[PDB]
């Protein structure tokens, strides 16, 4: 019995490729378009909420996750592989700096927390590596907004705005006619609901969208009043409503 | 059992040769060009950015050159997250030689320990190399300023000016023309991005594609400065050698 | 093409031991549905006894995880078991380790992080089963979640499993766009019940007998099974109309 | 691949029967047991002349009692040598005596089969294993990679065995003494050789029990090869 | 292909070709039964015997587990042993923690996950033999039967090995036939019938009847062997049907 | 506390000729003031032509003769049936004695 | 083990060390260096509980010769000291501690300045013109507080060295069997035959 | 732990590990050892396609192990700072608890045993490095030469190459070498270390290392200029 | 073919090859035969050379006072189960003060070469011993393979033709099952059914190998000049 498999799965061929990275990029390719955008004031992120079944409720699945209070997620690929990720991305924003410094990590070095996971997968044995894209939009005192992507290999880069997934080649050209320095927040989320109209073909609406943006502090999503350092939350996903408020006047 | 699926990295081919390590330097060699040129006066380290997008934010991004304490910093051409995980150890490697000697590391040292990491996972563990070449620039008061290069077989070298990563054959060519031992760190910065403007896959070197950085004794006396170039820092120099 | 021996990627980016594993969840050759009332989650299955030898209470596929969680499984009894007495435990501890009954919905992604996991490590395959998990939660009220090999799960209105589950889908959909609700607007669990074989009846299009079907319900507190003669009692109603 | 510990449809170990191929690119060791002693005699071999001679330790000591001759993969039989010498030693703590040679062979063959997938292969070395001990006397033992030994009259191991062994057949008798064992091994390694035989590319050495083990000198060993040639020429 | 080389690997159909080839194993092995009964249990099985040089009465391979539950197996003969040994450690961890002796279903699950665990891995092979076992506990009797692939349910009747066909039927007539029920010492008789009536597909050599019980009348709820007098009258009513 | 050790009391001898050697010892067993037996042995034959004593604490003096019995038995199974000759014999009980030097065995022995 | 005495002067550092050895009744020998060459600029005096002083001494001595192999390069006094006071700082919070103090006195050839480094069992390390360890500071460091200068030479400092050594023979209970000089400067280390 | 058996028999009876491990070696700059009456010398290519190097800093191709034995490889780089490593290590350990410095042969022995240590143990492959281990014993004036390769069979040699072209040198060698009398000085010893690489090297420039070990650790590798005094004189007599 | 590369791998028709080719390595190894009365119980082994300046392989193991076996295969397979059976007859003297009856001696044996057969890395043992022992229930003789199947026998023999001197047993069965309170007879009856299995040779001095265990008789083994009275 026991894990026999000690060694790595993920070696280099003779043309100096890393086969299962490909192949895991191969898959994130596959995957539903999702995208980010960074504006002065804030960051916005969406995706397609891709429905399995009409009879499956779509609320109970969320592809964009709560990191932290100032930190969000999306991604594209496999949805397994994205949930324990984000499990993993939440315990260790608690274990590797917030139980040491006694504040939330800043974007940049969260994100390479995660990349540091996903680079293990392609080194470790008996494992291959895991098959998504993510895209991290976050804010910090000390660094502002920030929005960063995170491949299978471990790699990350930060982005003005990007897109990731099955139409990110025409998303990407899209966001780089559209995006200027000066944009405020509203601004980049009207961008973000054109942008992501062009890669969905059946209903687009507040409830088949997904989409939650990084910007002012939220007090009264907080829990509590009388400390007044603690302002609330930056993260805040957007609700079904507020969505469809937006697209009459698209 | 699992015998069937093991690649079985570290082992000889009928050459002698490793096949895991000719492959990691064979992906390597696909990497953004990256330079190291010593001068009597300081270190210049000049490294491309693999194709930039224009939306890629540029100011607040580290892909090439990474810091490892106040004397030393590496070039790095390969795997971005491979480095990362070398990196981190050789900082903690440095710290700990700091903290046992009260004194900081000597750049060979770091240097030997990092190539010998590397070498063990050619050796045993039947693991994957690291897909990592490094150009280590740094100072300590027993040899200087110092160039090194270390790649995934293990083995480092000393050098004057040395390049990794791509069109290496053409670079080390243009450098073995023009560099010369009285040589000035001004000098050297310009010979960098020259060699660099030359052997680049792109139409034109421009500001927004580089990574640079200087590690002079250009401080208030017998004191050495990493000075790693903003944006509109590298846009000026760019533009002062007439490049742009 | 040792690729599609473990869980590693294809080329085109794919896992064909999961992808397989989908394929013995219909090994059985059942069909489950489960569907949500006011105050219940009903859960049934085709029950099939081939062999007269057997003794037909030892078969089932429905099982009670926890008081308040029930389990319907499709696919080989022995990965439907260890399935089972995984949940069994991770119920439990959950209740010893955080002071409450483990919610439905939490169970069910616990239990995808471990499929999950078989899909990324080689040494462990994927269990061929699909695990439909049914409770009415305290605070979510009725629910249905259901886990596959990938490791993929998500709440349902109301959900089919098995070789004919697209003709059972499909006959749901059409009722849901009809009542304009998400769920069966009834007040007792017994008419949710005769509502869930009724629409398996005109789906399968095939009549049943007490044997040919399993029942399991879910109400407040409790989950509970149905026998021979409760089910019995359950056909009389629907024949009465 | 295939596995370590793998059968073959004849019913032997693959990787054992493989090792026995190695053993026979191995130089020449012989050695022959009598009344009065038992001798073991080696085939140095040297790869270049420019290499030291007297440096090739092919023959060597476990105790004072037991001797010990090689042949094959010459170096992985330092850790064999190692656990001998440290099993006889040991033995001697617990029970204040010497310990039996075929006791001592016993233990030695232990290691041979603790290998898979422990080592990772068989030993590539033959071992001849020669003693004396109060019970049963002068003894030759022939320890193999398989985990089994023999005890001999007298045997050849190596690249020359089995046309050394066809020649001991012949020439072996109960009443042999010292000095004509000893002419016999030189005899016989001088035929199956490759280069010709003198003092410098073979050795000889002997086990009695009033003088236990000893190696002889270049200069002793020069004698007994003055002295065979002579009586050879003899007849 | 390839997919049947290891153990643990889904087929491109959804199955466990190395499971399906321990299930041939089991077919080759010599025939065993279980019958339930009104208040128990009935366990037999055919010894081929090899040879005159064979001591009679002295090969025994049908197992007790604790001291209420009886194992039988067909295919390899070690596998079963294993698979006992591990059942007789399941069984006393129950007795030791819960203090009650282990029920029958309880004890059917423990066997079955084991075996279902050697399903999951490629360093280890799967059970070669179906075992078939029960007993009596608290809510009375049951009967049950293990497969290589970890699957077990409840059964009436239970046969495998190379006569499992022969047997199944020979099973099916007295289901159909009572109704009401099997008594005990009925059930020792036709078991001896239908072991004998199975040799017909093993009829090279000849062979040697073994006969065990539970029964909460007859033996106290206790494993017993069937020895002596009510041996030979089953073998001799065995007899008698066959002629 | 718990007091691992007792005392059984008892007293041994041991006493060697030119051809022979008697090894005496006492058949009493006692703990405080209390007899526990009249008549248990404590001189035993442990093959080989070996007697055996081992007075004092009775629990491990039994079990260091039970340990040495069992020594001889390995002795002949490891080295072709040879006889245990007493020197080897004192040398080996030796070690099993020192092995729990820690942690001894109390008991004054002779063979 | 007992006295161990230290002085940094101009241009070198000189250690006196306790020749006796002492078990219950009977001075065992008189004869004792209680001293290891770290590097061939580097020295380290040591007392303390019996065995561990000369494990302890010639475990750093071996780390520090390995050093010297390895980079074909002194390590300077300070770095070595450094390196002594972790040993004992780690030692200390074992299973079994050290009980073991040193000096370390050394010839910077970097700086060109003589160094001396007092550490104790905990490792306590601090830099000083001159010090001691156990019971002798008691009376050196007043008597050096006001015989010592700093610009003093190698033989000043040996006449300092044996006006601590008569106090020491005047008013310490035990005999200690006089001592053992050594003179650590840019030219190596030396032993001084008669004190 | 990885565990893999990756040196094992083939049926020829051949660990196709260790013989690849040879080709290691072969391939590696070549490397000479040559004994004399009252010294060793070390010689040693250094190939010239790396101009714009930094000799300075640049790892050295002979190593000292203690103060009085060096040892010297050819073949992987690498590979060769771990024996190195470990032989430092033991050397250091020996003096600790012997009192005593290690002998050549010993140290040889040691760096033999943990060669072959790794043509059978699982999960690792064999050291692709052959060395030449050379010095004087504690309070001895006998020279001593020894060589090691990845099989762990070890032996001492009046002289001997291994590495890229070592059998051309060693043929040179053969004939060039008198047992009866050996190098007399310590000039006539270097002089036919580097006759020896002049066979094979190319230039008499910065291709040869020479490093010289004479009794009681004395220890000096020589300069360029020293060096090329050496190529001048024997260029100068070969034109006859 | 394909489905023997090791031992955790069935094939088709549900063979597992690597146990099979360890059953060869018996067919190989020399003959030895075991009979027994209600009295005794006794091993007769063939014992065989490397050449003539060679000694004879010692084929037979003593595991207690009342136990024992010989041994046909690899010799070395053998030592690790007799030194087994050795600790487990050992075991149940020290603990329970009890001599290990012969049932669970070979219960024991199949227990541990199962073991073996069902895990990756490891292989099957080479061996088939023959074991016999006088306990509370009189003489057994048991006949282990590495298979793990262990049987309880009157007489049997293992080795290169091996089955003429099973056959003669077969036929001899009712004649030397009641050789009871007479050791040599027993022997002799042993001597002429592994004679039924030589060809060319024949039982010399140094050649044959014989041991017995009975009522009052410990377990000895028989070489050289003692086994002269039975040629
Ligand atoms: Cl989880
Ligand atoms: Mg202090």
């Amino acid at each position: 019995m026991t894990d026999r498999y000690s060694f790595s799965l993920t070696t280099f061929s003779p043309s100096g490729k890393l086969g299962q990275i490909d192949y895991a990029l191969t898959a994130v390719k596959q995957g539903v378009t999702s995208l980010g955008i960074k504006a002065t004031n804030g960051v916005v992120i969406a995706t397609e909420k891709k429905s399995s079944s009409p009879l499956a409720m779509s609320e109970t699945l969320s592809k964009v996750s709560l990191l932290t209070p100032d930190i969000g997620a999306v991604y594209s690929g496999m949805g397994p592989d994205y949930r324990v990720l984000v499990d993993k991305s939440r315990k260790v924003a608690h274990t590797s700096y917030k139980r040491i410094y006694g504040e939330y990590p800043p974007t940049k070095l969260l994100v390479s927390e995660v990349a540091k996971i996903m680079q293990e997968a392609t080194q470790s044995g008996g494992v291959r590596p895991f098959g998504v894209s993510l895209l991290i939009a976050g804010h910090d005192e000390f660094n502002g907004f920030s929005l960063y992507q995170v491949d299978p290999s471990g790699s990350y880069f930060p982005w003005k705005a990007t897109a990731i997934g099955k139409g990110s080649v025409a998303a990407k050209t899209f966001l780089e006619k559209r995006w200027n320095d000066e944009l405020e927040l509203e601004d980049a989320i009207h961008i973000a609901l054109l942008t992501l109209k062009e890669s969905v073909e059946g209903e687009f609406n507040g409830d088949t969208i997904e989409l939650a943006i990084i910007g002012d502090e939220n007090p009264d999503l907080l829990g509590y009043t009388g400390i007044p350092t603690d302002k609330g939350p930056r993260f805040r996903k957007l609700t079904s409503q507020e969505i469809n408020d937006r697209l009459e006047a698209l | 059992g699992s015998r069937r699926y093991d690649s079985r990295t570290t082992i000889f081919s009928p050459e002698g040769r490793l096949y895991q390590v000719e492959y990691a330097l064979e992906s390597i060699s696909h990497a953004g060009t990256a330079i190291g040129i010593m001068a009597s006066d300081g270190i210049v380290l000049a490294a491309e950015r693999k194709v930039t997008s224009t939306l890629l934010e540029q100011d607040t991004s580290t892909e090439k050159l990474y810091k490892l304490n106040d004397k030393i910093a590496v070039a790095v051409a390969g795997l971005t997250a491979d480095a990362e995980i070398l990196i981190n150890t050789a900082r903690i490697h440095a710290q700990n030689y700091l903290k046992t000697y009260n004194e900081d590391i000597p750049v060979e040292i770091l240097v030997r320990r990092l190539s010998d990491i590397k070498q063990g996972y050619t050796q045993h563990g039947g693991l994957r190399p690291f897909g990592v070449s490094f150009i280590y620039a740094g100072y300590d008061d027993r040899y200087g300023y110092q160039l090194y290069t270390s790649n995934p077989s293990g083995n480092y070298t000393g050098w004057k000016a040395i390049s990794v990563g791509a069109n290496t054959s053409a670079a080390q060519t243009l450098l073995q023309m023009d560099y010369k031992d009285d040589m000035k760190v001004d000098d050297a910065i310009e010979l960098a991005l020259k060699t660099l403007s030359k052997t680049t896959d792109s139409s034109a070197l421009t500001y927004d594609r580089l990574e640079f950085a200087t590690i002079r004794k250009g401080a208030n006396d017998g004191e050495v400065y990493q000075k790693i170039f903003k944006p509109q820092e590298i846009k000026d120099i760019l533009v002062k050698t007439g490049i742009t | 093409g040792y690729d599609r021996h473990i869980t590693i990627f294809s080329p085109e980016g794919r896992l064909y031991q999961v992808e397989y594993a989908f394929k013995a969840t219909n090994q059985t050759n059942i069909n489950s549905l489960a569907v949500r009332g006011k105050d219940c989650t009903v859960v049934i299955s085709q029950k099939k006894v081939p062999d007269k030898l057997l003794d037909p209470t030892t078969v089932s596929y429905i099982f009670c995880i926890s008081r308040t969680i029930g389990m319907v499984v499709n696919g080989p009894i022995p990965d439907a078991r260890n399935a089972a007495l995984r949940a069994k435990a991770e119920a439990a501890e959950f209740r010893y380790k955080y002071g409450y009954d483990m919610p439905c919905d939490v169970l069910a992604k616990r239990m995808a992080n471990l499929s999950q996991i078989y899909t990324q490590r080689a040494y462990m395959r994927p269990l061929g089963v699909i695990l439909t998990f049914v409770s009415v939660d305290e605070e979510l009220g009725p629910s249905i979640y259901k886990t596959d090999p990938a490791g993929y799960y998500v709440g349902y209105k109301a959900t089919a499993t098995g070789p004919k589950q697209q003709e059972i889908t499909t006959n749901l959909e059409n009722h849901f766009k009809k009542s304009k609700i998400d769920h069966i607007n009834e007040e007792s669990w017994e008419k949710v019940v005769e509502f869930a074989i009724t629409h398996m009846i005109d789906a399968l299009g095939t009549e049943f007998s007490k044997n040919d079907l399993e029942v399991g319900v879910a109400t407040k507190d409790k989950f509970f099974t149905l026998s021979a003669e409760n089910i019995e009692e359950r056909l009389v109603a629907i024949a009465e109309q | 691949d295939r596995g370590v510990s793998t059968f073959s449809p004849e019913g032997r170990l693959f990787q054992v029967e493989y090792s026995l191929e190695a053993i026979k690119l191995g130089s020449t060791a012989i050695g022959i047991a009598t009344k009065e002693g038992v001798v073991l005699g080696v085939e140095k071999r040297a790869t270049s002349p420019l290499l030291e001679s007297d440096s090739i330790e092919k023959i060597v000591e476990i105790d004072r009692h037991i001797g010990c001759a090689m042949s094959g993969l010459t170096a992985d039989a330092r850790s064999m040598i190692e656990h001998a010498r440290t099993a006889a030693v040991t033995h001697n703590l617990y029970y204040d005596e010497d310990i039996n040679v075929e006791s001592l062979t016993q233990s030695v063959c232990d290691l041979a089969l603790r290998f898979g997938e422990l080592m990772s292969r068989p030993f590539g070395v033959a071992l001849l294993i020669a003693g004396h001990d109060a019970d049963d006397g002068y003894q030759l033992f022939h320890a193999e990679p398989s985990g089994t030994f023999y005890r001999y009259n007298a045997k050849a191991i190596g690249s020359g065995s089995e046309g050394a062994q066809a020649e001991l057949l012949n020439e072996w008798h109960s009443s042999l003494t010292l000095k004509e064992a000893e002419l016999l091994v030189l005899k016989i390694l001088k035929q199956v050789m490759e280069e010709k035989l003198d003092e410098n590319n073979a050795q000889l050495s002997c086990i009695t029990k009033q003088d236990g083990f000893k190696i002889y000198d270049n200069e002793k060993t020069a004698e007994l090869i003055k002295e065979l040639k002579e009586k050879e020429a003899a007849e | 292909t390839g997919y049947d080389l290891s153990n643990s690997v889904f087929s491109p159909d959804g199955r466990n070709f190395q499971v399906e080839y321990a299930v041939k194993a089991v077919e080759n092995g010599t025939t065993s039964i279980g019958i339930k009964c009104n208040d128990g249990v009935v366990f037999a099985v055919e010894k081929l015997i090899t040879s005159k040089l064979l001591v009679p009465q002295k090969n025994v391979k049908i197992q007790v587990v604790d001291r209420h539950i009886g194992c039988v197996y067909s295919g390899l003969i070690p596998d079963g042993r294993h698979l006992v040994n591990r059942g007789r450690e399941e069984a006393a961890s129950f007795k030791k923690l819960y203090k009650t002796p282990i029920p029958i279903p309880a004890f059917a699950d423990r066997l079955g996950q084991y075996v279902q665990a050697h399903t999951l891995y490629n360093s280890v092979r799967p059970f070669g033999v179906s075992t078939i076992f029960g007993g009596v506990d608290k809510n009375g009797a049951h009967l049950y039967m293990l497969e290589p692939s970890g699957s077990y349910w409840g059964y009436k009747g239970a046969a495998t090995g190379k006569g499992r066909q022969s047997a199944k039927a020979e099973l099916e007539k007295l289901v159909d036939h009572h109704p009401e029920g099997l008594s005990a010492r009925e059930a020792v008789k036709q078991a001896a019938k239908i072991i004998y009536l199975a040799h017909e597909d093993n009829k090279e050599k000849d062979f040697e009847l073994e006969i065990s019980w539970c029964s909460l009348s007859e033996t106290n709820g206790l494993h017993k062997f069937v020895k002596g007098d009510l041996l030979q009258e089953a073998i001799d009513f065995a007899q008698k049907e066959i002629n | 506390q718990f007091n691992p050790y007792g005392d059984n009391g008892g007293t041994i001898l041991g006493i060697a000729g030119e051809d022979f050697a008697v090894l005496a010892g006492d058949t009493r067993n006692i703990t405080d003031y209390s007899i526990n037996s009249r008549y248990e042995p404590k001189v035993f034959d442990c093959g080989d032509n070996i007697v055996m004593s081992a007075n004092g604490f009775a629990a491990d003096g039994d079990a260091l003769v039970k340990r040495f019995k069992n020594s001889v038995k390995w002795y002949h199974f490891d080295h072709n049936d040879k006889k245990l000759s007493i020197n080897s014999a004192a040398r080996n009980i030796q070690h099993l004695l020192y092995g729990k030097r820690f942690f001894p065995y109390y008991v004054h022995t002779i063979i | 083990m007992d006295i161990i005495l230290g002085i940094r002067v101009q241009d070198s550092v000189i250690l006196a060390s306790s020749k006796a050895v002492t078990r219950g009744i009977s001075v065992l020998k008189d004869s004792d260096d209680k001293t290891r060459q770290l590097s061939p600029h580097t020295l380290m005096s040591f007392a303390g509980e019996a065995g561990d002083t000369v494990q302890f001494a010639e475990y750093i001595q071996a780390n520090i010769q390995l050093y010297s192999i390895r980079e074909d390069y002194e390590l300077s006094p300070q770095a070595v000291s450094s390196f002594v006071r972790q040993e004992l700082a780690k030692s200390i919070r074992s299973r079994r501690p050290y009980q073991v103090n040193v000096l370390i006195g050394g010839y910077d050839k970097k700086k060109n300045k003589p160094e001396l480094y007092q550490i104790d069992y905990l490792g306590t390390k601090v830099e000083l013109p001159y010090g001691a360890h156990g019971y002798s500071g008691f009376y050196t460091f007043s008597l050096l507080d006001h015989h010592y200068r700093p610009d003093m030479t190698t033989e000043e400092g040996l006449d300092l060295l044996k006006l601590c050594v008569q106090e020491l023979e005047k008013r310490m209970p035990m005999d200690f069997k006089g001592v053992i000089v050594k003179i650590v400067d840019k030219d190596g280390i030396r032993q001084v035959d008669d004190f | 732990g990885y565990d893999r058996a990756l040196s094992i028999f083939s049926p020829d009876g051949h660990i196709f590990q260790v013989e690849y491990a040879l080709e290691a070696v072969k391939r590696g700059t070549c490397a000479v050892g040559v004994k004399g009456k009252n010294c060793v010398v070390l010689g040693c290519e250094r190939r010239s396609t790396l101009k714009l190097q930094d000799t300075r800093i640049t790892p050295s191709k002979v190593s000292k192990i203690d103060s009085h034995v060096v040892l010297s490889f050819s073949g992987l780089n690498a590979d060769s700072r771990i024996l190195i490593e470990k032989a430092r290590v033991e050397a250091q350990s020996h003096r600790l608890t012997l009192e005593d410095p290690v002998t050549v042969e010993y140290l040889t022995r040691y760096v033999a045993g943990v060669q072959q240590r790794y043509t059978q143990s699982g999960g690792v492959r064999p050291f692709g490095v052959s060395t030449l281990i050379a010095g004087f014993d504690p309070r001895d004036d006998e020279p001593k030469l020894y060589q090691t390769e990845p099989s762990g069979i070890y032996s001492s040699w009046s002289a001997q190459t291994i590495g890229r072209n070592s059998k051309t040198v060693r043929e040179f060698l053969e004939k060039n070498y008198d047992r009866k009398e050996p190098p007399a000085t310590v000039e006539e010893c270097v002089k036919l270390t580097v006759r020896s690489l002049l066979e094979v090297v190319q230039t008499g420039a910065k291709n040869i290392e020479i490093t010289v070990v004479k009794p009681d650790s004395d220890i000096v590798a020589l300069s360029s200029e020293e060096i090329n005094q050496y190529v001048t004189q024997i260029e100068q007599e070969k034109q006859e | 073919n394909n489905y023997d590369g090791d031992t955790v791998t069935f094939s088709p028709t549900g063979r597992l090859f690597q146990v099979e080719y360890a059953l060869e390595a018996i067919k190989q190894g020399s003959v030895t035969v075991g009979l027994r009365s209600n009295t005794h119980a006794v091993l007769v082994a063939l014992k065989r050379n490397a050449d003539e300046l060679s000694s004879y392989q010692k084929k037979i193991i003593k595991c207690d006072e009342h136990m024992g076996l010989s041994l046909a295969g690899l010799a070395p397979d053998a030592r690790v189960l007799s030194n087994y059976l050795r600790q487990q007859c050992n075991y149940s003297s020290l603990v329970f003060n009890r001599k290990l009856a012969v049932e669970r001696a070979g219960h024991l044996l199949c227990d541990k070469a199962q073991k073996n057969t069902q895990s990756y890395g490891g292989r099957p043992y080479g061996v088939g011993l023959l074991i016999i022992g006088y306990d509370k229930s009189g003489a057994h003789l048991l006949e282990f393979q590495p298979s793990g199947n262990v049987t309880e026998l009157y007489g049997t023999a293992i080795g290169a033709r091996s089955q003429g001197a099973k056959t003669y047993l077969e036929r001899t069965l009712d004649t030397f099952i009641k050789i009871d309170g007479n050791p040599d007879e027993l022997i002799k009856a042993g001597v002429e059914a592994i004679s039924q299995s030589l060809r060319d040779e024949s039982l010399t001095v140094d050649n044959l190998s014989i041991a017995i265990v009975g009522k009052d008789t410990p377990f000895t083994i028989y070489d050289g000049e003692a086994v002269a009275k039975y040629i």
